[PDB]
């Protein structure tokens, strides 16, 4: 138990978690565009001129 | 990668079985000159804190 000074280390291992990327890199999934306003069907001339 | 190594977690979990790594707040060593290193620990080993 003299606890002498040992030599300098050769290198460094570093352990850390890696993320999973099987999900991302996929084609994007955007929010679907709301439709442009379309005229309602069944619009008729309700007003007829008097006389 | 060509270099590799077989892992082997040797050594039982114990206090002074851990290797000790030393820094110094005043610099790098660059020369170990007759530095008597001595590691002390508490007498009570029964409470975990």
């Amino acid at each position: 138990g003299g606890l002498t000074c040992a030599s300098a280390p050769q290198g460094t291992l570093r352990i850390l978690e890696g993320p999973q990327q099987s999900l991302s890199g996929s084609p994007l999934q955007p929010i679907p565009a709301s439709p442009p306003p379309q005229i309602p069907p069944g619009l008729r001339p309700r007003f007829c001129a008097f006389g | 990668v060509l270099p590799s190594a077989r892992w082997q977690y040797c050594g039982a979990p114990d206090g002074s079985q851990r290797a000790v790594l030393v820094q110094f707040s005043n610099g790098k060593l660059q020369s170990p000159g007759n530095m008597r290193f001595t590691l002390y620990e508490n007498k009570d080993s029964t409470n975990p804190r």
